Formats: structure tokens, sequence, C-alpha cells
RNA sequence: GAAAGAAUUAAAUUAAUAUAAUGGUAUAACUGUGCGAUAAUUGUAACACAAACGAGUGAAACAAGUACGUAAGUAUGGCAUAAUGAACAAAUAACACUGAUUGUAAAGGUUAUUGAUAACGAAUAAAAGUUACGCUAGGGAAGGGUAAUAUAGCGAAAGAGUAGAUAUUGUAAGCUAUGUUUGCCACCUUCGACUCAACAUUUCCUCUUGGUUGUAAAAGCUAAGAAGGGUUUGACUGUUCGUCAAUUAAAAUGUUACGUGAGUUGGGUUAAAUACGAUGUGAAUCAGUAUGGUUCCUAUCUGCUGAAGGAAA
RNA sequence: AAUAUUUAAAAUCAAAUAUAUAUAUAUUUGUUAAUAGAUAAUAUACGGAUCUUAAUAAUAAGAAUUAUUUAAUUCCUUGGAAUAUUAUAUUUUAAAAUAUAAAUACUGAAUAUCUAAAUAUUAUUAUUAUAAUAAUAAUAAUAUGGUAAUAGAACAUUUAAUGAUAAUAUAUAUUAGUUAUUAAUUAAUAUAUGUAUUAAUUAAAUAGAGAA
RNA sequence: UAGCCUUUAUAAAUAAUAAUUAUUAUAUAAUAUAUUAUAUAAAGAAUGGUACAGCAAUUAAUAUAUAUUAGGGAACUAGUUUUUUAAUAAUAUUAAAUCUCGAAAUAUUUAAUUAUAUAUAAUAAAGAGUCAGAUUAUGUGCGAUAAGGUAAAUAAUCUAAAGGGAAACAGCCCAGAUUAAGAUAUAAAGUUCCUAAUAAAUAAUAAGUGAAAUAAAUAUUAAAAU
RNA sequence: AGUAUGAAAAUGAUUAUUUUAUAAGCAAUCAUGAAUAUAUUAUAUUAUAUUAAUGAUGUACCUUUUGUAUAAUGGGUCAGCAAGUAAUUAAUAUUAGUAAAACAAUAAGUUAUAAAUAAAUAGAAUAAUAUAUAUAUAUAAAAAAAUAUAUAUUU
């Protein structure tokens, strides 16, 4: 089990503590999505961020690549070269 | 004062629905924190994610800041906490001690659920 | 059952600690007593604390020697945190290191010790004032905020009012407004007169009206509406103000860069000259007094007063 | 009805959540309003217009204020189900029945994604010719606001060294094109010159001016 | 000079940053009244003395038809009672920058573990600039619980940060501009028109109250509950 | 203050195109009609260029500051000129040459090759990593603090 977090809110307001914290988690920028394996200590680092951060469980992660893929929207052309 | 701050001494409809979203999301984040950690342990004593989601006796969380923000009396929902509570922190120095949130600083980051009992 | 001992428990650190205050101290760091008077000793001190550097603090250990203790051991001054000062230049000793041709020497070095720089990281062995005759470089390293004060109001009403707190008056304390006074802040570096005034209303006169055992009348007093019109001339003083004289229906109070100096004035304030009283050894100085005494501007834009041309009628 | 308090969810009751559970325990939530008081000087000053709804009568308006909420309404556990609504189509007699849909409120940044381009680093490739390299091109990721400051890389200008070429050329200017463009190049036009101290690499600088 | 910034590198390198585990108690199960495992509860290893809370000791304040210690009056024949005056005790009630006997959270902070490595610490060799700061929020000192005041503490932004919102806006609410593109999610803030975007529900107001800068004691009129 | 040349700009007048006499502010940018001009591939329902219909956004520049649209500094416009340079040295770094030597070759010198110590006649494994050795303090000699030296080929 994963938590996909997702650094929701910006980093501008925060005290130096909570980006820290964000930081170690490993979220970079507003809105980079990012799995985590499920345990104590990393749930209590979301807690500690837990108004900055959306969290939700997943059966499986993703890498970076497979993200990106599912990222991609549908270029609705066929190219038939001639 | 001649610096105009001009920040009005209640919040707007918009707003307050905005500040009720924001409490119920904070909500959220901590019940998919459990429920994640209570997944784990099924995994862990042997079951699938499917059978742990199922389970009807959920585990709670045994580290601490976890297990406060679960007790309703500490971190209350926003479903059970008061319209007083949602809009207005406990403010010693105004007069009624109490302050809108807007007036916070950072107020959509920072989290303030609970109020002194009787201010 | 009794005596004696060992003591334990409770309390206490409120006494006492050379000395401030704080922390610690009865397991005593406090107190008494024997010995002693040594460790208020000598070379290396790691490692920490603190910390810009200079310094500061705790200190295991190794080596030499000493005092107490049966021993274990303890002592590198004081229960702790203040009790202090760099270099340079001199001075005194010890060291045996250098010895400007060689030898001595002198002189320098090493080690230990000496006195102060309190503006206390100490500029020199050794330095105060004055300028309105001043000069150069720079910095700004009434308006704005505030409303203690001031002015005005409100609530409550002790108390005056021949009797009755609320006709009229309204202690001290309470709640506000104003930005008209005297302050505070430091974002921001001229008083009066003449002339012309515009605005406000918290209304002085004129119009309407409520109350007035304290409206008989007439004069008043107090309150509500009301800014249309009006609201002074002289003697004194630079004065605004104030005192007075003579009037007036009344001689209201403000705001406008305490309106108005590219519109006038320049009496006050103000620099150069001079004198007086006081202050100073003095040059000179003054919340002093007096006589004298320097800025100018053809209007580009805005605006206002008038007057034309062009124009879409 | 009258008198006198209080304006309260602490207690109390009601409702909801969590532990054994038709109950108990613990927690969370629910308790007034209006007016007057009210107030200065260029000019009304919510930013302005303007906003409080009304039958007859609308295929139609009825806070644009304050307070608690929702994203049609009601149960069940974000989700489904039912309910009526609205719109539409069909069938029947402007109505009824059947069915399809809408229920994801929306606006909104130079935020994030997507879509492409650039540079830098990390990790994989491909092509072409310290080949464990270089150039170019892919993919995935991360990064790219900046005063004082630090570091890296370029260009214009002038001189010195080397140096083809040529009026069908070169230089300078103007105009319009081109190349991710302080620069250079193409064409046309103009004026000069029988011609670049020219391209390129080095060396250097009186080497770039809206600020004294 | 240190602090903060930059460049180039170094490893028997993760020492950095963040969190978890660590403790106490209960119930259940298994071994020998103890230990281990599992689950749950508890602001949960070590350090602390602010808020809060408290009146212990210290310093202060109040009351007793209470008691004692004396004093001033007072009635009968020096003894005695009452109305007392202070102190002390007793009992009850109170507060303080330099009181804390109770006591948080935040905090300081340790080991291992996990997560951050296209990332941090440390060290080495070199270059700087800066030492006028401002506002906002919270907790204070000064001021008058005055100042766009002053002095520092913590965080953020501005400083050096463009973009959206707050009418206009250095410091507030969002959010960090490599260059475009403009389909999708949006932030704060909004959705009658000006102006990009809206429909509902239940109450209350009638004062234009109010509608993005809330003005007080008090008065009047209602409204609920007892 | 040479001589030629000179469509360099500021600046003036005039003409052409286009906009402008009910509209208000860094005079630009973006949207967007219209009018005009040019266009030897406008085939056009075309393309470029010029031009304050109309709409939206838009508080000159620099300096100095906590902070400037500021009514703080400075500039009338344009042209030319106007500011981290040299010498003698020292320390770092990068590369290149040579390398236990380098530079220089006449010798002399500088740096390196050994660490210390105020200084002196002292100076690096007696049988191997420091537990050995060297120096300074101290000493009979060790220990102790500090730095340095040693594990086919010297750095
Ligand atoms: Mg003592
Ligand atoms: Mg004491
Ligand atoms: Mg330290
Ligand atoms: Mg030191
Ligand atoms: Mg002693
Ligand atoms: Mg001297
Ligand atoms: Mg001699
Ligand atoms: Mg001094
Ligand atoms: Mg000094
Ligand atoms: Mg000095
Ligand atoms: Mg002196
Ligand atoms: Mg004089
Ligand atoms: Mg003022
Ligand atoms: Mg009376
Ligand atoms: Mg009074
Ligand atoms: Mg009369
Ligand atoms: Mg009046
Ligand atoms: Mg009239
Ligand atoms: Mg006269
Ligand atoms: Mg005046
Ligand atoms: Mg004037
Ligand atoms: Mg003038
Ligand atoms: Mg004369
Ligand atoms: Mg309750
Ligand atoms: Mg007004
Ligand atoms: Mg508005
Ligand atoms: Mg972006
Ligand atoms: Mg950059
Ligand atoms: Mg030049
Ligand atoms: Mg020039
Ligand atoms: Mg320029
Ligand atoms: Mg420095
Ligand atoms: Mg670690
Ligand atoms: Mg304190
Ligand atoms: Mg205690
Ligand atoms: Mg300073
Ligand atoms: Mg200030
Ligand atoms: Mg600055
Ligand atoms: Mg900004
Ligand atoms: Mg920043
Ligand atoms: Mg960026
Ligand atoms: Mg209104
Ligand atoms: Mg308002
Ligand atoms: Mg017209
Ligand atoms: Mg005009
Ligand atoms: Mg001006
Ligand atoms: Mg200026
Ligand atoms: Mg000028
Ligand atoms: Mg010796």
């Amino acid at each position: 089990v994963f938590y996909k977090v997702t650094l929701s809110r910006s980093l501008i307001g925060v005290p130096h503590t909570t980006k820290s914290i964000v930081k170690s988690l490993g979220l970079g920028k507003r809105g980079s999505i990012v799995y985590k394996k499920v345990n104590p200590a990393i749930a209590g680092s979301l807690a500690k961020v837990k108004e900055l951060v959306k969290v939700e469980v997943t059966e499986h992660e993703l890498t970076p690549s497979q993200q990106r893929e599912l990222r991609k929207s549908n270029p609705g052309f066929i190219v038939e070269k001639r | 004062g001649g610096l105009l701050w001009k920040i009005p001494w209640r919040m707007s409809t918009h707003q307050k629905t905005r500040q009720r979203e924001r409490l119920r999301n904070v909500d959220q984040v901590i019940k998919q924190l459990t429920l994640g950690l209570h997944v784990q342990r099924c995994q862990d004593k042997g079951l699938t994610y499917q059978e742990a989601m199922e389970s009807k006796k959920k585990y709670k969380p045994r580290s601490k800041s976890l297990r406060l923000l679960n007790k309703p009396s500490v971190f209350p929902k926003e479903n059970q906490m008061s319209s007083k509570d949602k809009y207005w922190t406990f403010d010693k120095k105004a007069v009624g001690y109490r302050k809108g949130i807007h007036k916070v600083p950072k107020w959509t980051k920072i989290s303030i659920r609970k109020a002194p009992k009787f201010f």
C-alpha cells in the first residue's frame, strides 16, 4: 500500500520547519505528485504538513515514466506517410 | 493609522464556504492517513488489499500525533465544529475575546479548530 | 515488664555560607574538633563548554615532590557565579641561548616578577574654548500620525435651587466625539496689518417652536428647528489677544499651508554696526532690552475674468 | 394575564459521533433583534449604478443586506438508489402516458497538467565522424524571478600577425524579407571605390554611454 | 572579524534534513506472581518551569456577637461585665515582572530505523557583498493597554518578487515570470450591470440597518427562557 | 582653424497619405474596423507597410533609499568626447614546459629537496605503523601536549 501525496498548496507563506518537512517528504513544486510506501514514519511526517498536502491511498505505486504516460493527452489523429 | 489595510472585520459567504471546504479537506487527509496505516498493518498480518479494506475491525493509529488528530475533543471535524470556531479565532486583546480567522496570517494554510471552553 | 544502645521516621537549609543577588548546601558546601599549614606546589595538559579574534571556563590523564588519613583516598586555594587591563618602552632576578674580527664585554633572547592605559580592545610622553565675520563637503541618516492635555457632548446624579436632584444649576469618578489649544512621535527639512474673501455650523443677531412652584406682563434663563440675510469704529500696543471709549439688531466660533508676501506691507521675529543689564578669566554669549538695517520675477501649463475666430446646423 | 430575573447547552434537555451495544459510558453540537446614542469645514461618496416586490398577469421579477447551509430534494452506505423538477422526443386525447438527458454549479493567476521550443544537470538511447570522445537528435526526471555580490559563455568596435578573392566585386546608407535576431545575411535602390589588414585563429585595447 | 552568499574539489563519506520507535497502563493469549506477543488507551525516552492554575512558603489584601494578649471607658460592693482599640491566633476568602507546592502545548534534544541521494552535512583551496532595514501577526519592555511611536523575541513577506485578489495599495490574502501556446484542473478572491462568472434552501432585518475600513457607556421598544 | 565628401541626428518650412472639432491623463502595447500605398505567381475571398474609429491594459527614466508616479536627486534635444590602467612586488588557481629537481648556464642566486626551536655544537623504524622515530617543554631514560618522519620504488 502507498500514499499518493500531492503538494496542493505553495510553500511561500510557510515557516521553515514545515518547508524542511516538505523537502524531506520529497515534494518539490506545487502540484508535484509523489508515491510513498506506507509506514508510521511517513504518516507522521504527512500529518505534520496536513494543510499543504493532499494524500490518498493506493494498491500500487507508479514510477515517474508511468505517471507521464498517464498524463499525456490523446492526439486525435493517425499519421499515414506518403 | 494612515496606511490603509482595508480588511473587513467579517468574512463573505464565499469565503466561509472555502474555509469550510479547507477544513473538510484536512479531515479527509487525516482519514486517509489512518486508513493507509490500517491497510498496511492488515497486509503485515497477511491479508490482501481488498480484504484489508473490507475488514470490520479497523486498526487505530499507534503514533501519538495521529491518535490526537483522530480524537474530536482535540481535533474536531468540520461537521462536528461549531459555526463560531469555523469563522472566529480566540484573540485575548480583542473586544469579545474573538477575531475573524481571515485576520490570522496564513489562515488558508494554518489550522486552528479548537478555541477555549468559554472564550 | 524495665534499663541502655543502635538508631530509624517526621520536620528543617526560614539559621549558617568572608561579601551583593541568584542557584546549591543537613549525604551538609554550615558548625565543632585532632593533625597540619601542606596542594594559595612544579613540567606536559587531551577533550569539552563558551567563543569573530584577543581572551574566558570545566578538566581526565602522564610525570616530580608535599600534607592529612588505619585505609579507601582527598588536596593544583576559598559552595559557585564579580574582585579587572593588551602590546610597546623601562625595571629586577634567574637561564647559558646568541656574543657583528677573535676573546671578554655590551646588547638582545628565554623563564619568572613589577607598576596603567576607568572614554576600562588601551590613538600621543604631552592639547581647552569661541564665531550673529565665518567657509567646504554631505545629511535632513507647517504637512502626516497620536489625542495625554484642551474643547464639546452623553450616561448616572452627590449637592445647590425659600420647599423639590433633573426651571436653572451638576463635585470627584464613568462612556464618547473633535482635531480648534499645549504636548508626544519624527514619515516628511514666519507673527501681525492691508486686499479679496470661499466654506462649515458647535447660531451672536433676525424667523419658527418646547420647558420655565423658578413663563402674570416686560426683560430674561434654558432647550429643538434654522446657515436666507447680517455680524464695528476708535485710544493704547508690532501684536492676534487684551484693557477701555463710543455704537450696534448682533458686535458668534472656527476651517481654508493657524486662507491670502510670483497680490501689497515689513511694525514683530530675524545676520552683519553699536550700547546697556546679566554670564564668562577671555574671545564672546542671552526662552534679556534698545537704535539701525537686502531679495527679485515680462506668466509656459492648470485655474479664474472678460473678448474673438473656427465648428456639425 | 401580573410581578421579577436571566439572555444561558456549565447544568439541563434534544440531536449527532465513538467504545461493549435495543442500553450504558465518553465526546461533539444547539440559547435574541431593532432604533436612538451618531457629530465640521472644496462635493453625494457601499469603488460607482443601484439593491428590500406586487394579486389581477405574464414561456419571465421578488436583496444585489445579515446568519446557517447546499450544489435539484429525500433515504442508504465520495458512491449508488428513489423522488419529483426542468428540457426534449414519441404516442394518444392545450393535457395525459412512455422514454432520453441534465444533475460532474461556474469565473479566476505569468499556479499545476497538456501542448510545443530553449538551456543545464542526472539516466537511458539513436545517427554522423579522453570513439570511455565530439557534434546533432530522441525519451524520463529535476532546475531555470532576482538588488548587493560570485561564476561561466558570447557578440559589436579598433589596431598587429597570417590571408584567397574582385566593378557579375566590395564598403556605407535606406527600405522590405531571412536566421530564436545587441548580430549577420538576401533583394532592390543610392553614392563611393579598380578596391577589403576581408573569412577564420590568435594577440591585444583610448573596446560599447539616457544618466557625473 | 564572525554570521548569511559564490566558485572549484575531497572522500575506507550519510555523519545532514523529516518522521517513527523508545514510555506508562489495561485486556486477551502463550511460557516460567514474572516474561513475550497482539490489540486498545494515555498529549507517551530524557531536559525544562512560561501560559494556565494556585495561595503552600515569601511578599500583600479583606472579614469575623470566635479565642487570647494588654489598653480606654462602665455598673455594683481592688473584684466584674459589656461596648470595644490594636496585635497575635483560628476559620473563610483573595493576588505578584523579580512567588511557583500543581502544570501544558510549542520547544531543546539522543540512539537506531524508514524516507529524502538528479539530495544533504563536513572538510580543503579561493572570491564577495552586507553591519540605516520596513511592515504584518503573536508574546512583552517603554509610552497613557497613545502613535504610520520606540526597544528588542518568533514567523512571513517586502527588501531583491513580476502575476491574481484586497476600489487605488513595497510589507495583508493567494502564488514565485526559461520561451510560447491556451484544451484541462485550479489558488486567494469573486459570479444584477459597470466586470470574467449563479442557482437554490431555511431563518432574521425594514433601519437603505447594511451592501470589503463593525463607534462606547446608556436609553427606548420588542423577542425568547425561567 | 587642413582638403574633399557628406539622404548622421537634433531643428525649421512645405507637400502627400491617413486620423482628428461631445472628449480627459507616460501618449505605448495588445485587440480590431476602415482608408491609403506597394506588390513581373494578388490564382483571391491575397500579402506586407503606413495611419491616435472603437475596446482593453498601462503611476516616464535613473540615482538614493526601510520605501519614490512622487510635489525627493539629475537630465532642453541630438552629435562627438567622458571612468578598474600601468609599473615593481606577494599569495592562490588553471593550463603548458621540465621534473627530484625547476629557472639560469658566465658564475652567482631564488624556490624545492626535513620537521622543529627564541636560540644553540640537535635532526627522522636499535627487529616495522605507531605502540617506532625527530624536534620543542621536561629528563637518568621513558611517559605526557603538539606537529612532522617511515608500511620494484625516494617526494
Ligand atoms: Mg565561602
Ligand atoms: Mg540562598
Ligand atoms: Mg558551542
Ligand atoms: Mg578561540
Ligand atoms: Mg571550604
Ligand atoms: Mg605608548
Ligand atoms: Mg666581538
Ligand atoms: Mg575608548
Ligand atoms: Mg572601548
Ligand atoms: Mg581607542
Ligand atoms: Mg584627548
Ligand atoms: Mg551682533
Ligand atoms: Mg496634524
Ligand atoms: Mg437639595
Ligand atoms: Mg466631573
Ligand atoms: Mg414674557
Ligand atoms: Mg442646529
Ligand atoms: Mg429662499
Ligand atoms: Mg490712530
Ligand atoms: Mg497664514
Ligand atoms: Mg502666494
Ligand atoms: Mg507660489
Ligand atoms: Mg535712519
Ligand atoms: Mg454540553
Ligand atoms: Mg462626506
Ligand atoms: Mg465593492
Ligand atoms: Mg508556469
Ligand atoms: Mg536567474
Ligand atoms: Mg571609451
Ligand atoms: Mg552619445
Ligand atoms: Mg542604453
Ligand atoms: Mg566578511
Ligand atoms: Mg541518520
Ligand atoms: Mg516571567
Ligand atoms: Mg512545581
Ligand atoms: Mg545597525
Ligand atoms: Mg516603526
Ligand atoms: Mg537597499
Ligand atoms: Mg507583488
Ligand atoms: Mg523570497
Ligand atoms: Mg521560477
Ligand atoms: Mg448605507
Ligand atoms: Mg464603509
Ligand atoms: Mg466627433
Ligand atoms: Mg486634453
Ligand atoms: Mg506634477
Ligand atoms: Mg522628479
Ligand atoms: Mg532640472
Ligand atoms: Mg631544558
